[PDB]
This record gives C-alpha cells, structure tokens and sequence, in this order.
C-alpha cells in the first residue's frame, strides 16, 4: 500500500517537531528580553507620578478634566493585540472580555467607540462594527512612542469634546513566565495614584514654575497617559511571546503523539504485506 | 443634496419592481409542472382503461 | 458531448476515444455513464450499454428510466447479470462491441459503455482458476492483460477508404467510429491494485471520482487533479476550446495552495483573491442528475465566469446565480443559442452579443 | 434519497447534513496538532454544529432499555426534519451539545436543557 | 439650483416608473411563453405512452 | 477495565436489583467521559456543563480501583 | 554531466542554475503567505531569475509550423551556455521576463525586449 | 555520507596514532551540528554560544566534500 510514503510522511513529521522545538527556543529568549525591557519604562513613570502628585497635592485651586469623575455617556476602549496568529488563544479570550464588557455598557444605554492597535483586533472589530476612530498596524516588538501617540491622541481629542467620558485599556497581564490574564482598566479618569504619599511627609517647599501651573499639568498629564499607554503595550507583547512558546511546545508533543501512532499502522501494513506476497508466491508455486 | 435623496428612494421602487416580477414568474411557473403531472396521470389512467 | 460542465471543458472526449471511468463504490459512475447516453439525443450517434454483473432490478431500474427520457429509442441493453454463468459475464462485453461494431463498419457514429469490467475480470478468474491454470498477482490469471486489451482495442476510428471497402462503395463518403466508456470501482482508492493498473494503461485518458468530494457536495465529483485526457483540445469545438483555458488555470491555482484554505485570514492579497475566485468556479462545475447542458450553455456560464462577473456574488448563490442566467438566456436570446449550438462558432460578434446579455441579466433581472 | 421520491425539502435537509459533517471531519486534523482558536469563526461554529448534529442522531430503541434503562422512543419523520431544519438554522446554538444525546424529538431537547 | 433640483427630482420618478411598467410587463410574458411550452412538451409525452 | 469497549450483552438481568436499578449509564458516562477529556484537553472556554461532566468522569473513573485479592460483596 | 567530459564552464552553469532552481522551489510557501515584499534583498534576485530561467527554457517546434511559425531554432550548445552564463551573472537582469518566452538564443531575445 | 547512521565496530584500533588522534575534533563537531541544526534557518535570535557551534558546524560539514580521483594521504 505504498509503505514508502507513509516513511516519507513519518519523516517530515518528525522534521517539524525538531522545527517547533528551535521557535520554542527563540521564543523563550524574546520573552526574556521583553520582560527585562518592561523594567527600564518603571523609573520614568514613577517620577512623573510623584511630580504630578505633588504639583496637584500643593496646588488644590483647580481640578482638571483628567482627574474629575462627570457623569458617562459614552466610553472608549484602546484594545492592543498581536499581528500574527499562532500564540495561544491570547487575542481571542481578550476579545470575549471586551465583547462581555461591551455588552455589559450596552444596558446601561452607553455606547462605545474603539482605537485599535494590531492586525487581529483590527479584522475582528473592522467585521464586529462599532465605532472606529483610529487603527494602527505592524507595531513590532520595540515599538517608538511615536508609533502609540495616534490611537492616543485621537482618544484624548475625542474626550475633550465631550464626546467621551472613560477610556478604558485592554491588554494582558504578565502573571508569570506561562500564564496571562485579559485586563480591562481605565485611564483617563485618572484614579488618584497613591495619592496618599506626600501628605505626612510632604515638606514646606514648591518649585517655581517657569510657565503658569495649569499649562505644566497638562502637559504633565498628556505624557504620562502616553508613557502608561507604551508600558502597557510592552507587557502585551511579552505575554504573546510566553502564550506562542506554550503554543509551540503543545504542537511539539501533539507531533510526538502522531508520530507513535503512524508507527503502528506502519507496522502493520508491512506484516500484511509480507504475508500477501508470501501466499501468492506458494499459491503460484503449487499450482504449477 | 434632498433631490438626491429622492433619487435614492426611487432605486427602491426597481429593487421592488424585479422581485415581483421574480415572484410572478416563480409562482406561475409552478403551475406549468403542475400541469406537466396532471397530463401525466390523465395519460397513466387512460392507459389503465385502455389496457382493460 | 457528455453534458457536464466539468467533464467538456477539462477531460474532453472525442469520437473514436477510450475514457476510463474509475472511483471508489457508490460515487456516481453509472449515473455518468447514463448521462453520458442521454446527453446523445440530437447527435445521432447510437449507443450500446453492457451490464454486467448487476443485480436485474437495478437493470430494469436503468432502463425504465433510459425509457422515461425517451433515450432507449436508440440504445441496445445487454445484461449479464448476477445470476448467470461466468461465461456470460465473460463473453458479454466482446458480444456488445460486436453489436457496436456493426455501426463503425457503415460509416455512422457509436458509443458503448462496458460497466463494471472488474465484474468481468472476476467472471474470468474464476473460469481460469477452476481450469487449473497457473494464478498471478491477487489470483488473477497471466493473461488479464491480454483479455482487456483484445477488447478496447477495438473501439477505434476508421477513415473512409476502410467504410468504402467495406461497404463495397455503398458508403463512400464517410467515416466510422466507435467510443468506450469502461468502468472500474477501487477499493479505498487504491489505483496500485492489478486490474485497474491493467485498465488504466491501455486508454486515452481516465476520470476520477472521489467520495470526500462526494460528501461535501461536489456532485459530479469528478477529480481535476488527476483526470486527463490524451486527446485534448482536438476533441473540442471551437468556443469551449477557447474558453476552457480559463478554468483550467483557476482550478490549478486554487489547488496549488489548498493546503492554507482555511488560514484566508492570515495571508497576502493576492493569495486571497486567488482563493475567492477558486472556491467560486469549484462552486460553478456542480450539476444536477438527468438534466445536461448543450455547448451554448456550458459556453455561457464558462465566459461569465471568466470575465469576472461572478467575483461580486457570494459563494452560497452561484448555483442559482447560474441557472437563473441560462433560463434568461434560454428565454431572451434563443437566436444567439441556437447560432452556437448549430456550428459552435466564436468571432467577436458572438463574444458582443454574450457580454452584453451578461450585462443585461446583471443589470434587470436579479436572480 | 432523490427529490423526486422524498421531496425537495428532506432532500436539502440531508445533504446539508451530510456536507456540515464531512467538513467537520475534515477540520478535525488541523484543531489537533494546532489549537481550536486558529480557525476563523465560521469553521468553529460549524464544529460545534457538527458536535450537536452526531449527539442529535442519538435515541433510546424501544429494545435496549435492558441496557440501559431509559425508555425507547418512536419519532416521527416530521419531527426530525423540523428538529434538523432549526439545528442548521442556527436557531439552537445557545443549547448545551449535552442536551442532545439520548433523546427524541425537538422538543426533549428543550426540556433538557431547561432541566440543566 | 434650487429650481433645477425639483425638475430632476420628477425626471428620476418618471424614469423609473418606465422601468416598472415595461420589466413588470416582460415578467408575466416569459411566464405565459413558459406556460405554452410546458404544455406542448407533455403534448409530446402523452401521445408517446399512448404509442408505447 | 476501558469503559468504552466492554459490554456484556445479558445486561441488568445478570445482577440483583440493587446493583441492577443503582449501576445506571455509569458505563456510557465513562465512555462519554473519555472522548469529552481527550477532545477538550486544550479548551480554554470549559462551560459549566463540561466542567461538571469531567469532574464527574474523574470522580467516577478513581472510584474503581482494588488491590489483587480484595473480593468486595 | 560531469566536467571530465562536458568540461568545466557547462558544469558549473548547470549546478549553479539547479542551485537557483531549488532555492526558488523552496521559497514557494513564504512567498505565497507573506508576498514578495517582506524578503530579503538577496533570494529577490533569486526569484527574478529563476522565473527568467523558467521563461528561457520555452522552445518553439519546427515540425508544429501552426501557431507557432515554423520556427527550428536548433540553438548551438555554446550560445546557450554563454546566454545562462549571462543571465546567471546578471547582465541581463534588467530585461523584463517575458522576453525570454518562447525564443532561441540570446539575440533573439534582445532582439525581443528591444522590439517591446 | 551520512555521519548519523554509519558505523565501523573495529574503532578506534583500525587509525594511525596522528589521525586517531584527530578525529575527536571532527566527531563532536559533527553531532553538535546534527544535534541543532534546526536553527541554521532561523540565524536571527540565537544567542552567542549556539552560533558558534552552528559556525564550526557548518564550517566542518563544507570541509568533508571532496572530488573524484582525488585521494588525500
Ligand atoms: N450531479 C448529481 N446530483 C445529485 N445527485 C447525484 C449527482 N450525481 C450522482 N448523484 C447521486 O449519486 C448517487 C449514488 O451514485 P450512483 O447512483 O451513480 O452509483 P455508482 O457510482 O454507479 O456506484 P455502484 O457501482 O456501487 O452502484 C445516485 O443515487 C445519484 O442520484
Ligand atoms: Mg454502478
């Protein structure tokens, strides 16, 4: 039954599984590096939270758009994913939380609009509908703050307007070097940050302000929703790398699997085989 | 920009137009086959009492 | 002319041609083959149909539906069935191509379909085997080879000097013919076994019927992949030989990369348009049963196909699409189709009058 | 099984059957080296249509209750025909595939489900 | 402008209401000529039973 | 014992009532069992109906176990 | 083939366009997944010539006379090796691919492409 | 030739002293290519220690071929 190329299938399987093995390989080393490049974005945002702390502690007069609670009409979601497919089942159990979390608002007769970074939340939202406002494409895996400051400024534009009241984050959280979770959190309503440090210890000095305090908040604020935006996308992308090792190493043994059950019904054949052959040579033998 | 409002509300007078003209020609074909059994068995019976 | 959309555009056959029909049980062969003899209506080629080895009730069930269509007026039935010796089953083959050899000789025009020849083959081995002769491979007798050989080789065309002779000058002008259809049925698609080997070397060409594409609703289910035809494009008239090309090369295409058919998501743009315009002409070669296309028909839908008139039509509606556009044609253009029917012509005046009733039925009539 | 004999809408009903089923078992090679999330929405729901036609195809026989112990039951071909027309039309894709083994007509399916 | 909108606006209605007329009217033809020819074709197959 | 390929054509007729009428599908829950757990190794959904059958199958399946020469009653 | 009795250069020609070939069959599945764009400026060059390769191999069939125009070529060995040596080199390389259809030697196609 | 498969028994008893010697160097340069050669494709990510066995590896495996006619002492 043309036992030679049921070989030639058992080898290429067995090619595949070493091939699988090496992705798996690579993809522990870039969650490496993802996860050691998370780190190097902590210092810069806890400074601009403990200016920004300050600056609004010292100076209670004003509250800005940013930090108030009004009340919520409509929300937004900047949802963040991968451009390639093959690492778990991270976007797709994202996209039922956010869907569950759409629906959700929906009853509360609020409706949503969307900002999104990466190639499969953009197909999944380009034939879900809703609200586009912004997409972005190919981020890669270092990405520039130049590349994340669209999708942000457009939702920042839109919250200005009154148009929006909430801009919530959608990404995964690293919870360890082989699992993630789906996270939904908001930004632009500012919850107060520990806002608690810097009263008991807090000391009878304030800076000079070169311009006018206001001006120097906003800008203040503008760029740590940006930097939180960055830091969280990076996270995003060290869970990918974590779920396509996973992906890669269940491949691998599900290979392993087929390989050992082709190898019975190989052996199997070829007996049958060899006993066909025999009987039709001693059949041909004694009829002459 | 009204007037080509119009001109849009017309487009669905033809969408109309072609599926009752679909619906006409579907459901008075049927009755062609309809008749195409009908001298069948009115043949078929014949054949009985002529074969009688 | 057989009728199929698939089978005329892809694996023609000609007059004087020897087709194989092979596949698994219970995929559409005799239904072909009846199709086939149907088709030949107007043509006037007279046909001859061999049964062997068949239950009686499935051949009373073929004729009387040979007689429903009004087919039987010139088709010869010869039936060696289950029951009778393996002589008959043996002999019958060789006693039906006399039969169509008649007509050869004369200078008119015949058609033959030997079923189940590995029924015959069977009949055969056991006559051999309780003569005492030496087996082969799988109990089959030496001369297998020599017994179907013998046998196809005679389905031939023959020009008009050996008519003329003959006939001794009473049919000087023309010329004999005399086509063979066999049959084989594969066990799990094993084409490696002796007698459908045997078979598949001696004729012009084969076609292949497979049950997974049986199931999934292709019907006909005929494989492009491994069917052929050594004849080619002489067997064609004009128009289908010109259009043909078309299909062919989307039919490829779309089978080259049929391994990614269900990863359309994650894929460039041109793959993906590729892929939309294959599952749309794979869509387009399904047929019903009983009900076969004349040439116009087949070379309507084929050039609406081609030009891309189909690429904006959701997969699930060409069928409909299809048959909603051969009735208008049928309907509007009766002239053009009879034009193309009678000769099988194709200038730039009939290729005119097809787009523009395209562009019509697309435009008015909303199938 | 021709229109001819049974009817167009029996006809249909089956080889749409047939055809959902052949193309789950063709699916079934790929959702096993890779995960079931590479395929794009359409082949999932269509698996978990198929998974719900094979339990669908399940009954009691009036003669193995030995075995078991559930009574048999007798459908009629009415009520398969409308049960299948409504599992193809998408009409139950909010039912447990559990609810659909050992049971009858259309209707046991429901109960069972509301029972859950 | 203004003026020349409304004049268009009734150019459109009347337009379409030819297509309506003269589609709606092809329609119930073919369906009578489908009518004519399926009688005429069990017309030939009753007198073949009764030849047979 | 595979739960999926065993039978014994006599039935409940072989058994007293009480093992007859308490041993009900128990087979066939284990024969479903393995098929849903070996098809659902990598489902990430897990509904509470397939939840509850494999943590039923699971239970079912450690509950037969004994050692050689432990004859029950 | 061997270089004892075909000599060097037509051994050396014939394993490197095998070489192109090869990588080119190879190639097959990333080109049609991701496109021609996102590979590396080497194994471009790779795939321009091997579909000029592919294209130079056409030959027209004197005893046809139809269709074609009764074209014997019956090209010398030596134009062919200083054509593939050529194209392998890359002199060449700026011809569009199908001039090299359905000619004889190298003249004839620049004779072709100049033509167009 | 294949270096994975192939095989003398006699072994190491059957070489000059110099070429016994020597043939360490080759034999572990040869699995260690055998053993990753998977990655020879990627050559994108690997880290310092893994493409240096690729390096020699590959390096090793060019310097086996050999013509015809054309024995070495
Ligand atoms: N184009 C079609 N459309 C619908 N049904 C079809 C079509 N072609 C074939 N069939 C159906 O396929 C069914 C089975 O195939 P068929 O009747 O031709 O038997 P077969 O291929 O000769 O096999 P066997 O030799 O084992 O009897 C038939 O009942 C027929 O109605
Ligand atoms: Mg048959």
């Amino acid at each position: 039954a043309n036992l030679k190329e049921i070989r030639a299938k058992v080898a290429s399987i067995k090619s595949t599984q070493k091939i699988t093995r090496a992705m798996q390989m690579v993809a522990a080393s870039k969650m490496r590096r993802a996860q050691e490049r998370m780190a190097q974005g902590r210092p810069y945002a806890d400074n601009m939270r403990r200016v920004i702390a300050h600056l609004v502690q010292a100076n209670p007069e004003y509250k800005h758009r940013y930090m108030v609670d009004r009340p919520v009409k409509r929300v937004g979601y900047i949802i963040v994913s991968s451009d390639r497919g093959l690492a778990g089942g991270l976007n797709i159990n994202l996209f039922k939380k956010v869907v569950q979390h759409v629906k959700a608002q929906q009853e509360q007769s609020i409706e949503v609009q969307f900002a999104l970074i990466g190639q499969k939340a953009v197909s999944f939202f380009k034939n879900y509908g809703g609200k586009v406002l912004g997409a972005t494409t190919q981020i890669g895996d270092a990405p520039s703050l130049e590349q994340l400051t669209g999708s942000v400024q457009v939702m920042l534009d839109a919250f200005d307007k009154g148009e929006l009241d909430r801009i919530y984050l959608v990404s995964n959280g690293f919870v360890n070097a082989m699992t993630q979770k789906p996270k939904v959190e908001q930004l632009v309503p500012l919850a107060p940050a520990e806002e608690g440090d810097d009263l008991n210890r807090t000391y009878g000095w304030d800076y000079i302000y070169e311009p006018e305090a206001e001006e120097l908040l906003n800008g203040l604020l503008v760029r740590y929703i940006e930097s939180m935006v960055y830091q969280g996308v990076i996270e995003n992308v060290a869970c990918e790398q974590s779920a396509r090792m996973v992906a890669m190493k269940a491949a691998t043994d599900n290979a392993g699997q087929l390989i050992k059950d082709l190898q019975l019904i190989y052996n199997k054949l070829r007996q049958a085989a060899i006993t066909q052959e025999i009987s039709e040579i001693v059949g041909g033998a004694a009829a002459v | 920009d009204l007037a080509d409002a119009q001109a849009q509300v017309k487009q669905e007078l033809d969408a109309a137009k072609a599926q009752a003209a679909q619906l006409i020609e579907q459901a008075n074909r049927r009755a062609a086959q309809l008749i195409e059994e009908a001298r069948t068995q009115a043949a078929a019976e014949g054949e009985r009492i002529r074969q009688q | 002319q057989t009728g199929y959309k698939s089978v005329d555009t892809m694996i023609p056959v000609g007059r004087g041609q020897r087709e194989l029909i092979i596949g698994d049980r219970q995929t559409g062969k005799t239904a072909m083959a009846i199709d086939a003899i149907i088709a030949q209506k107007n043509s006037g080629i007279k046909c001859v149909y061999v049964a062997i080895g068949q239950k009686q009730s499935t051949i009373a069930n073929v004729v009387r539906k040979l007689e429903e269509t009004g087919a039987m007026a010139y088709t010869t039935v010869v039936a060696a069935a289950a029951a009778d010796p393996a002589a008959m089953q043996y002999l019958a083959p060789y006693s039906g191509c006399t039969m169509g050899e008649y007509f050869r000789d004369r200078g008119e025009d015949a058609l033959i379909i030997y079923d189940d020849l590995s029924k015959q083959a069977v009949a055969y081995r056991q006559i051999s085997l309780l003569l005492r002769r030496p087996p082969g491979r799988e109990a089959y007798p030496g001369d297998v080879f020599y017994l179907h050989s013998r046998l196809l080789e005679r389905a031939s065309r023959v020009s008009a000097e050996y008519v003329e002779k003959f006939t001794n000058g009473a049919v000087t002008g023309k010329t004999g013919s005399l086509t063979a259809l066999p049959i084989i049925e594969t066990q799990a698609g094993d084409v490696s076994a002796f007698v459908p080997t045997n078979v598949i070397s001696i004729t012009d060409g084969q076609i292949f019927l497979e049950t997974s594409l049986f199931n999934a609703g292709i019907r006909p289910a005929v494989n492009a992949g491994i069917s052929v035809s050594r004849v080619g494009g002489s067997a064609q008239t004009k128009i289908i030989k010109k259009l043909s090309g078309g299909i062919r090369t989307a039919l490829a295409q779309y089978r080259e990369l049929a391994a990614f058919a269900q990863f359309a998501s994650d894929l460039d743009e041109a793959t993906r348009k590729q892929l939309e315009h294959g599952q749309r002409v794979t869509e387009l070669m399904k047929q019903k049963q009983y009900a076969p296309y004349s040439i116009a028909d087949q070379a309507v839908s084929v050039y609406a196909s081609n030009e891309g008139y189909m690429a904006d039509v959701e997969v699930k509606k060409i069928v409909d699409f299809d048959a909603a556009l051969i009735a208008y044609f049928r309907s509007e253009y009766a002239p053009l189709m009879k034009q193309i029917d009678e000769t099988g012509d194709y200038n730039k005046d009939i290729e005119a009058a097809i787009k523009a009733g395209i562009e019509s039925f697309k435009a008015t009539q909303t199938y | 099984l021709d229109p001819l004999v049974v009817g167009q809408e029996h006809y249909e009903i089956a080889r749409a059957v047939q055809n959902v089923l052949q193309r789950y078992k063709e699916l079934k090679d790929i959702i096993a080296i890779l995960g079931m999330d590479e395929l794009a929405e359409e082949d999932k729901l269509v698996v978990y249509r198929a998974r719900k036609i094979q339990r669908f195809f399940s009954q009691p026989f009036h003669v193995a209750e030995v075995f078991t112990g559930a009574p048999g039951k007798l459908v009629p071909l009415k009520e398969t025909i409308r049960g299948f027309k409504g599992l193809l039309a998408g009409e139950y894709d909010h039912i447990p595939e559990q609810a659909f083994y050992m049971v009858g007509g259309i209707d046991e399916v429901i109960a069972k489900a509301e029972k859950l």
